[PDB]
């Protein structure tokens, strides 16, 4: 007549490592460290990204003609980024501050289109001026957003913008670089211009860098873009003796702090949600780490270099 | 046949800690409950601590267009490696640490059994030294029932055992 | 009455481990002093290098006036809470840990007391299997101080205690 | 006759959590997470804060003439930093590079103004040129440490500046943007002008940016404002043809290399002394962690987003 | 003369754990070479483990020319005083928690051997309770081989030890 | 007749520290923390830094007749820097945007000098033109990889460069920033100029900055000097009426992603070979730690302020 003390053994396989040993067996464990997408972009706690298929960024907010199909995103969580977009400055030239614009757009909430002035106010100078570089409908054409003025004669104009909301305002506006004086005084009635923004106290002069570049399109002049950001409750007068595309439209927004992103990704944008995502698919993060992808947007487990981890939960499985 | 010392039972299936019982009725596993649920719920909770504790900042990243500005480039990409290395390095060890403990909870759980039981049948069975007792009088269910619901009484089975004492000396 | 094995006492005030006696001329509480005073320079050196360890670098912060630079602000911003996410998580685990240990620890030193006592006694004595030792023989206060000194002689006591033994058997 | 092994067991209620419990009772423990402060700014191991109440940096700096009270604080350990403090730029302009002339005056040592030069040796010139935008007493002034030169007829002008010493220099100055030609040739006596910092072989070139802006303070030209380091050993040498604001006083410094910082706090400064300050008060910082605020600047324990931190001391609280 | 209990051995040259024996025939020294390089073994790999495991990314810093950008020199400086405080103080506590570790395991281990050997001899062998067995029969080489060798004979020593502990008994 | 059961004890002298005791003696013990270096700048993996010696590297790669020295290093691992190398900028002026330069070139793989163009094929402007400020032997000479155009009586003239490769191509170029007026229109023909940089659609257009200098080594005159990267199947045009010192060398390249980096150090270069580097000498990295630099180079053991870590690995040494 027998008694003994004894302890569980199993058919399971997995086995695990510690300090003193590699490889035990165990009766049960636990893998800590998620190693699977699912292969898709998806919107990020039920906000969805900014698609702009075809379009640039750029392209979008300065209203280019080929940009006109999708709908006012009111909002966004963060950008898919496309890197050969046909679609982007229609008129050849710069952007000035691409970086810092694609920073301030990555995630933003309440986003709508604005008019900041009436051309058809103004005196003593044409409007709405248009080119072949950007066509309409065969037609030539120009950006929605801005608005090309001209024929003033070498005399001053104005235009002040306000921001009367408690967010901020984003503009866009272009510097007209023409190609030698004689194209100066054609439209603007001057050998040299200024336009100067003046933000209370603070200003900002621009004058037109004169002279004729490589044909492209069969332009040999530029167009230089910029864009600024008009706090709440603000006002900006501009005076301008030529070589100004004005602003006409412009957007109300508000950032949020942690603020989405830019992801660059072959796959498409889906119907899917999820609380983490990567340039490979997103991730069930209920676990602390992950070894899927170093660049990730949200709420995310940490990635390291492993190829598993398994926490021991049962017994040494030695029959 | 044997007890913990010579490794675990593939008969065992209802539990993690257990006895092994032989007599003159039969033979048979029984699962210790109360200590084995006393560890599952440990278990558990270490586990979920360190799964649970894990609620991480919203974060974002950037693989920029970029040989424009490259002090700050340099300067991002000097961070991703640091924070790599070090949570590479921490939770590798960590879970090896952890690992190590848990094994030992197992054993020390174990003995503690094999500990429980040896108290309340002192002299009146030998241990063989191999996570099993020979006890030094018949045992019947109920015997065997008291010791694993640990209301076995020494004094009662006393006698019987010394008698058995002396024949083995002689 | 009972021994560690069914908790702690209550009366017990000038110390963490002792001892409870039982004899003809009373009873009382005595703790164990050269092993509570050992275990409270372990303690007292294992919080002091927790905290005095932690001699921090000369930082500083910005909270900047700044949709002026950006990139470098949304670096900022990720190492912040780069940062925050390994303290945090890190020394939440380590607290979890070092406590586990801790009471370990005392677990371990208690035991030790017993194993020691129980080591001097050998058959001279019964253990109770719950922190307590029944004497086979009579045991005035030097008999009960020379166990907790350690100095308690197994052969002047062995044939009184043999007797008691032969008579439990009848 | 017994003897019992037994253990402490106690009245005291802290608890603790460990892997395998939550919340298990203990006859004693410690907090190590710091979890208070006092309310106040304090100066920093003895050093006191910069306290430039109504003036802004920028204000002081250029020697504004509301600003002409605090003493030569000789150093400071970081800077309270106002967010609407009136006394800044009295004649309108902008000030060039701001953010790192606040990182570089953000912790400072030694800290003496120092004449640069002479402007009553100046020959062919009128100096101290005054205006009523920047009032004295009722009376019109100018900054302190700026000085206004005009009248010069189209004909160059020069100073050398030194840094004699093996320490830094700070230098501020400023270029005068005037409203159209009309002025430029009244005050200068020409169209156009221009300015040249040499740093022995380095040199820059500052032209004026001609044009109208908004009327501000009955002014529609402008002043640009720039500060420089000059280097200990070094010298720089300056010619103009108009347009310049000279650098009549600077400032010799040292910066400490653990450098202060820039604090924005509504609390006001106190008598106390810390190593550790944050924007709610200061810590007592020799616990290891805090959860008081992440933005400190000092000797600090490290910032974590739990509620305690209790190390168990004591031994299982089971009566 | 004495066992652990008392400190470690001078004299037992060939490994870590073992053994003294005391007969007429002689004395002498003997690792228990078994338990030794299970020990070793698993040291190794602990030890192998903290330094193997650190595989470090391709770094490089920059001590610049610069009161030129600063927002990013001030970052750069920040960023190396938090990784500093980072390293240094988990991998100070990670040295003094894993020695504590090594020391017990040590300790665990030599416990095991005496317990190991207490189980075969049980009652033909007094447990000094210093870390030596008074034996309660004569024992020759084989006979103290066969205890290190875990084929200590129970029964063939019971009766000449019976005698001898009735004689202690008068 | 006794059996002892008992473990060893030993003549070693190391201890060690635990989370309960202070200095415990061990019977043997591991260092995880290397504590010294080899005292010289050695080769990475087998490829050895760039040794500029007396030059800058800006004056290397303009062509400086004094740097008319070293191999065409193909490829480096890193730079030693020298911070007063005598032999820089031989014509006065300003280098602009050293930093990133330093950065784009800090490791490089394979490295080749390339001829943008020929001046000889130029019709109506002198080319070559030399002065006595860069020296060749006695003789007035100029920049190696740069080409000096004049002449060209206020006419256009006109510049392909290509990049064909699927690597990046170096080019550097500079701006004459004339003393007056006179000199202008003496060299160039006019009394303002323009050069235009053509990437496609993107443009720049550099002006001079005409004035006068201090005199520096008999010039009151400065160049102004330009670097750029052409990415690969890449083409620039460029138009200019004056001031333009031309790009005609460029350097193929190839930057490594891990790149390189600067190291200042007094030692001198090594035919021994490292995986781990610091200013004050090599590191043996198989140790998971080191306390000899913060600033590494390389596959590195972490930093730690700590003057040694010793591991038990041997028993409590207590006889
Ligand atoms: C801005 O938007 C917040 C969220 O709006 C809701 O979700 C988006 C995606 C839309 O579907 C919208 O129509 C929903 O109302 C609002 O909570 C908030 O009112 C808005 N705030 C302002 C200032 O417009
Ligand atoms: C600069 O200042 C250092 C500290 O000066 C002392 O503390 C400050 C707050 C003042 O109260 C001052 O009068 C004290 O002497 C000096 O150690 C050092 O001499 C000074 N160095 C130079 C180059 O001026
Ligand atoms: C560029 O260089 C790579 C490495 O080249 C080898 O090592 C260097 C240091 C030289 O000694 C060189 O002659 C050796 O061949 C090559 O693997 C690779 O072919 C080269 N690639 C290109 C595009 O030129």
């Amino acid at each position: 007549d027998r008694i003994c003390i004894g302890y569980q053994a199993n058919q399971n396989n997995q086995t695990v490592n510690t300090l003193l040993e590699q490889n035990v067996p165990v009766t049960g464990a636990q893998e800590i460290l998620e190693t699977n997408h699912n292969g898709k972009l998806c919107s990020l706690n039920g906000v969805p990204p900014l698609d702009l298929q075809s379009c640039t960024l750029a392209g979008w907010l300065l209203g280019n003609p080929n940009c006109d199909n999708l709908l006012e995103a009111e909002e966004w969580s963060y950008i898919k980024i496309n890197e050969n977009a046909p679609d982007d400055l229609c008129f050849p030239g710069n952007f000035e501050n691409l970086q810092d614009l694609l920073l301030e757009m990555s995630g933003v909430q309440n986003f709508t289109k604005v008019k900041l002035f009436n051309p058809q106010s103004m005196t003593g100078v044409t409007t709405n001026n248009v080119d072949q570089t950007c066509p309409f409908e065969g037609k030539p054409s120009f950006y929605r957003n801005l608005n090309w003025i001209q024929g003033n004669s070498g005399l001053p104009f104005n235009i002040e913008i306000k921001n009367p909301t408690s967010n901020p305002l984003l503009l866009l506006w272009g510097i007209h670089n023409t190609k030698d004086a004689a194209q100066q005084r054609n439209l603007y009635g001057n050998d040299y211009s200024y336009t100067i923004f003046n933000f209370g106290e603070k200003s900002e002069e621009f004058r037109p860098d004169i002279g004729q570049r490589d044909e492209i399109k069969a332009h040999q002049d530029r167009i230089d873009y910029y864009w600024g950001s008009l706090p709440a409750q603000s006002t900006l007068r501009i005076e301008s003796t030529g070589n100004l595309i004005a602003p006409e439209y412009g957007f109300y927004y508000k950032r949020k702090e942690g603020k989405g992103g830019l992801m660059k990704s072959k796959l498409p944008i889906s119907d899917c949600s999820t609380k983490c995502q990567t340039p490979l698919g997103a991730l069930n993060s209920t676990l602390p780490f992950q070894n899927v992808h170093q660049q990730t947007i949200g709420n995310c487990p940490k990635y390291v270099k492993a190829t598993s981890l398994m926490l021991a939960t049962g017994l040494r499985n030695n029959p | 046949i044997a007890g913990f010392i010579e490794g675990g039972w593939q008969g065992m299936i209802d539990g993690w800690y257990g006895y092994h019982h032989e007599n003159q009725e039969g033979s048979g596993y029984a699962a210790d409950k109360e200590a084995t649920q006393k560890a599952v719920d440990g278990i558990t909770n270490k586990v979920n601590s360190i799964i649970d504790k894990m609620n991480s900042q919203f974060e974002s990243n950037i693989k920029e267009f970029n040989r424009l500005e490259l002090r700050i480039q340099h300067l991002s990409d000097r961070v991703d490696d640091a924070l790599l290395d070090i949570w590479s390095y921490n939770t590798e060890l960590l879970v090896l640490l952890e690992n190590e403990r848990t094994l030992d909870f197992h054993d020390a759980n174990v003995k503690n059994l094999f500990e429980k039981v040896k108290a309340q049948l002192k002299d009146n069975a030998i241990d063989e030294g191999n996570g099993c007792f020979l006890l030094l009088h018949k045992c019947n269910n109920s015997c065997m029932d008291d010791i694993k619901n640990g209301t076995y009484k020494y004094m009662d089975y006393r006698e019987e055992s010394h008698i058995e004492k002396q024949k083995i000396d002689s």
